[PDB]
């Protein structure tokens, strides 16, 4: 029931390894939430103006997919209003783009070079992952060569 | 304003019509204009003055060609607009006459010499 | 150190001879799509380098570092380095060409990335063939530019060839050869001759084969498409075959007369 | 391990299995590889 | 960007087919020239396919 | 927790529900049966146990007290042996049921005040502090209880009595048919102990339907329908197809003799005191409610008629929760622990200050 | 890889290798009609120890 | 109606997964029977938002 509903999502999105209070206390702050809005253009257009703003940042195909699954989901209307609004806040390979040696039936339409400069940023991206990992290798042990006897360490707590 | 409810602003201007009457051509529209909406092309409303010009000597009234030649004055008289090229080749681009060949006329470069 | 990395280099080294030399026109016409289609992997090959000496220049690489980077090519490009030097060494033309590319996508299964580079591979240079066996299986029709196929063509209805003079027709004139089989469409092998086999005697009556069913040919693997495909053929070519024989020049007629 | 797992890698008589688990090893090592060249910079 | 092997890459196959029809093809005029374009249009190779898929288009016209 | 701890205490209509704020189930579930000889100082468990020579008399039945010694009485020994706590460290969140009159309100709030002893205090309309737990504050309610039925429409939290339409027809009418026809049909439902007995074979077993016509027929022409109970009693009554024709007097006054209003023309005299603009909104959160869910199945046909009370050109949107058998108790557990409803909740002060009439002007 | 061979032996088809990984030891010319006693030795060498006998007799 | 509304939700998580929503399976069964209700979606989005801060600090 409906008082357990805000208490189960209270559980889902804590997660665990005092906090045997606080679920009891924030199903508190789910109803006290609940009460102050109480107090005081389709569905699916939202949805069409989130992948206008995919496809001015490239990636088309995935704007395609976003639209040919909400033509199937318009057989929940009122979930996708919730849904956009939680789609900007977060947590807190292929070959066929460059080739023409495949196939019987492939385009012509010969060379491309004007992001084929960002085809070699493909690979800089790949780079720069293994690189920014040595980074974080380097940084966390050179927080340890600088420190002092047990400021960090609760083992002089004894 | 924000570019993806301003398209509908577009789509309820022309047919009064609601955006709950029709859904498909505000469809294609979001298909159409984005991947289509960033220049890919270099600017210049040099080239197209001189077009306008063109189009304006093609029905035969020299004075309005020359009216058009002082309306453009104005327009750099107020300075309140960085991309005059982009609304003067929108309206060339809905010409029609109230009374060939284009490929050997000039066009614009479209980035296949200047790439980032 | 320099000797430890020194398997990409060799596995890359045997491939490029091959890649410019089994596309000519004289290596089959399988060989071709095959080298082909390796010079998408040699493109990333490519900017690698590239890329690490752009790295160099801050001095953010060295040997250390790129002996870390080359794992994954070490081992894809050793598979098709042993692919090229299989086909130099023999006379691999054809299906035996096309067999040792199935017999590579299952001795590697457990890792699966050894087996993906082989079952693209596989779509990719297996056109030209598949474009054969869109004709021989839909027409009675078959050209080969290269002939190397499983099925081979001999004329035997010619002018001086005649009707008691070839007799019959199924195993002496349109022959099938065993070894340019490439071993997947073993289990049809019989059906794919006679499928073609009965769709030229309608075409000495009716004008064309006008088929409806005209499918594209293509690469699977466990589950195969291109085995359901071959069947609906083989049913409809029967079938219009059959029709013709019991109703034009019908063998009713002709056996009461004897 | 190193010679294990680099005798194995060209012994393909050593089954699907035996090869998987090589594969395996092949991967555990790069990551003993990626702090000495940690190291190396420091060095 | 090492001497720019990546852009160079896409070059030497297109150009290398291109320097065989003009030695190929050295004086024949008419259906001989067809039967000089149509030999290449059943070549293995789909990038070699493609690229005579439209060659052959534009000289029979 | 972090704050002191809340409790509600309703005496309903048909038991008193007690508990801590913030269960799904109360913590103690009491009859609200009085003791008087057919004990005389112990009421609840006692009183019940010793029921056959003791009479069984509820305070509340339409709605409105009959007789206020017994309410005194029950809520008095309610706080005294039932849950035997410190008054100081519990605010107690009471309801009254619906329609209840401004002076029962005053009488309320001076025995909370007086032999009850709460710090601070809140008395409540029955319906709407259940809708309250339904996580809107629109809708209507059709509340169905032991003594009474109502349908309290109630918009921004607040239920106009004017549009709360009072229906006899319940649990007590519905046990009082039963034994009227099984007598005249002729058959022994002697004692008080098996009148409750064979009341509680009505409320746990019965099989309703929402056609009686086709399974009448079907019982009529071969007859398997029962299914037999034999308790340590020793009793065994059963018959399938009068169970499912018997609580149809509710919408049939004819079956009885009766001449009323039904339960879907109640609802739409209701909806008809309510303005239109806001009928839509309330029509968007239909609940389920009411302690006859021991069996469901009249919650089907009760959802059929609101389906056919508004025009269908809008599909139905229901809240169906997964138990309405303790509505009264979820709705009161949802209230008293909210923080912000201690600003709208009266103190003894504020009591003191302004007289005892100002309980039914600071409750909405 | 033992459960990509198990595919092959809860549907139709056969492993075929050298290799031996497999508890299935098959057995060539008999395909009369008594293949349903006897075709397949269940080899005890290739049975994984997360797979019970029960497991390793029953998919055979 | 089942198997419809099996693939409903199926499709419901698709779309939320690579537009990269903090919530998982459960949580969106849930949030999607609050709004089967008919309860006010712009309420569970302030009680979703302050939970996914007010649960981090306790960790």
């Amino acid at each position: 029931s409906i008082t357990q509903l805000f208490d189960d999502l209270c559980e889902a999105l804590l997660p665990a390894a005092n906090r045997k209070r606080a679920k009891r206390s924030l199903k508190k702050v789910a109803y006290n939430a609940l009460f102050t809005n109480l107090f005081q253009l389709p569905a699916r257009n939202k949805i069409l103006m989130l992948s206008f703003d995919l496809r001015v940042g490239g990636l088309g195909p995935k704007a395609d997919r976003l639209e040919e699954l909400v033509e199937e989901l318009e057989a929940v209307g009122s979930v996708l209003d919730l849904l956009v609004q939680l789609a900007g806040s977060g947590p807190p390979r292929d070959y066929f783009l460059n080739n023409k040696h495949v196939g019987r039936n492939v385009p012509y339409s010969g060379y491309d070079c004007d992001d084929l400069s960002v085809f070699e940023m493909d690979v800089q991206s790949l780079i720069s992952r293994e690189e920014c990992l040595c980074h974080s290798m380097i940084q966390e042990t050179l927080q340890v060569m600088e420190a002092a006897p047990g400021t960090g360490l609760p083992t002089v707590g004894l | 304003k924000s570019p993806n409810v301003l398209l509908q602003n577009l789509c309820c201007r022309i047919l009064g019509r609601s955006e709950a009457d029709v859904a498909q051509q505000f469809q294609y529209a979001v298909r159409v204009i984005g991947s289509n909406f960033a220049p890919t092309v270099e600017r210049d409303e040099f080239l197209v003055a001189e077009k306008i010009k063109k189009e304006l000597i093609r029905q035969r009234r020299e004075a309005d060609a020359a009216l058009f030649s002082e309306l453009h004055r104005k327009l750099h008289s107020q300075g309140v607009l960085k991309n005059k090229w982009s609304i003067l080749y929108l309206l060339l681009s809905l010409s029609e006459d109230p009374r060939s060949y284009a490929t050997l006329f000039a066009q614009a470069l479209p980035r296949d010499a200047h790439s980032t | 150190l320099v000797h430890r990395i020194l398997p990409v280099a060799a596995s890359y080294s045997a491939v490029t001879r091959f890649i410019e030399e089994k596309s000519s026109f004289e290596y089959g016409q399988v060989n071709h799509a095959l080298a082909a289609a390796m010079r998408t992997l040699v493109k990333e090959h490519l900017i690698l380098v590239s890329q690490l000496e752009q790295l160099h220049r801050q001095g953010l690489l060295s040997l250390q570092k790129l002996w870390f980077y080359i794992q994954p090519a070490m081992r894809t490009m050793d598979i098709l380095a042993s692919l090229a030097t299989s086909v130099d060494k023999g006379e691999c033309l054809g299906g035996s060409t096309l067999s040792l590319l199935h017999d590579r996508s299952f001795s590697y299964t457990g890792d699966s990335q050894a087996q993906e580079l082989c079952l693209y591979l596989t779509k990719a240079a297996s056109a030209p063939y598949f474009e054969v066996l869109e004709k021989w299986i839909y027409r009675g029709i078959i050209h080969d530019p290269y002939s190397e196929f499983m099925v081979e063509e001999h004329e035997l209805r010619k002018e001086r060839i005649q009707e008691d003079y070839n007799d019959k027709y199924w195993d002496q004139r349109y022959t099938i050869v065993q070894q340019q089989i490439p071993s997947f469409l073993q289990k049809m092998a019989d059906k794919i001759l006679s499928t073609g086999k009965y769709l030229n005697v309608v075409r000495e009556c009716g004008h064309d084969v006008t088929c409806p069913v005209a499918k594209e040919i293509i690469y699977t693997l466990k589950e195969r498409a291109y085995v359901e495909q071959i069947e609906k053929a083989f049913n409809y070519a029967s079938k219009v075959l059959l029709d013709f024989l019991m109703e034009e020049k019908e063998l009713v007629a002709h056996l009461r007369s004897i | 391990i190193r010679r294990y797992t680099d005798q194995r890698s060209l012994d393909r008589s050593f089954g699907l299995v035996g090869q998987s688990f090589c594969a395996a090893l092949h991967q555990e090592l790069r990551e003993y590889y990626r702090l000495l060249s940690v190291l190396h910079s420091q060095l | 960007l090492r001497r720019l092997l990546v852009w160079t890459y896409d070059p030497k196959i297109r150009l290398k087919t291109l320097a065989a029809l003009v030695d190929h093809c050295q004086g024949r005029k008419g259906g001989e020239l067809a039967s000089a374009v149509h030999a290449y249009t059943k070549t293995g190779d789909p990038y070699m396919r493609s690229l005579v898929q439209h060659i052959l288009s534009l000289v029979s016209h | 927790d972090d704050d002191i701890a809340a409790l509600v205490v309703d005496n309903g209509s048909g038991m008193c529900k007690a508990g801590f704020a913030g269960d799904d189930a109360p913590r103690a579930v009491f009859p609200s049966i009085v003791g008087r000889p057919r004990k005389d100082s112990y009421v609840g468990d006692e009183a019940q146990s010793k029921r056959g020579i003791l009479t069984l008399k509820y305070p509340i039945e339409h709605g409105i007290v009959t007789n206020w010694d017994d309410m005194e009485k029950i809520w008095h020994h309610t706080f005294y042996n039932e849950l035997r706590v410190a008054p100081e460290e519990h605010p107690v969140l009471l309801t009254e049921a619906p329609l209840n009159p401004k002076a029962n309100r005053e009488k309320m709030t001076q025995i909370m005040f007086e032999t009850f002893n709460t710090p601070a205090m809140y008395v409540a309309i029955q319906a709407v502090l259940s809708l309250y737990a339904s996580g809107r504050t629109t809708g209507i309610v059709m509340d169905s209880g032991d003594g009474v039925t109502h349908t309290v429409p109630i918009y921004e939290g607040y239920a106009l009595p004017h549009a709360i339409l009072r229906l006899d027809l319940a649990g007590r009418d519905l046990t009082d048919y039963l034994m009227k026809i099984l007598t005249e049909r002729g058959y022994s439902f002697t004692t008080t102990a098996e009148r409750e007995i064979v009341r509680d074979i009505k409320e746990k077993l019965c099989y309703v339907a929402l056609d009686f016509e086709q399974e009448m027929a079907t019982a009529a022409s071969s007859s398997s329908l029962e299914k037999s109970y034999e308790l340590p009693d020793g009793q065994v009554i059963t018959i399938g197809n009068e169970r499912f024709r018997c609580p149809e007097a509710l919408f049939q006054p004819s079956f009885l003799g009766m001449e009323s209003c039904g339960i879907h023309e109640t609802t739409f005299n209701s909806i008809m005191k309510c303005d239109v603009d806001i009928r839509k909104d309330l029509y968007a959160n239909t609940v389920l409610s009411g302690g006859t869910t021991m069996y469901p199945g009249i919650a089907d046909r009760m959802q059929k008629e609101i389906t056919a009370l508004a025009p269908s050109t809008m599909k139905i949107k229901i809240i169906a929760p997964p138990e309405r058998k303790y509505s009264v108790w979820i709705g009161g557990s949802i209230l008293a622990s909210l923080s912000t409803f201690q600003q709208m909740w009266i103190s003894k002060q504020e009591y003191d200050e302004s007289g005892p009439s100002i309980v039914h002007r600071k409750c909405f | 890889p033992v459960l990509s061979f198990l595919y092959r032996w809860i549907y139709d088809g056969e492993l075929e290798d050298t290799y031996h990984e497999f508890f299935v030891a098959s057995d060539p010319t008999v395909k009369t009609d008594r293949l349903w006693h006897d075709k397949y030795t269940l080899r005890k060498s290739m049975i994984p120890s997360f797979m019970t006998m029960d497991q390793s007799r029953k998919v055979l | 109606n089942l198997n419809a509304v099996r693939e409903t939700m199926d499709v419901l998580l698709e779309i939320s997964r690579i537009l990269n929503t903090g919530l998982d399976m459960e949580t969106l069964s849930i949030c999607v029977r609050l709004c089967e209700q008919g309860i006010n979606p712009e309420a569970l989005s302030s009680v979703i938002k302050e939970l996914r801060k007010a649960t981090e600090a306790l960790k």
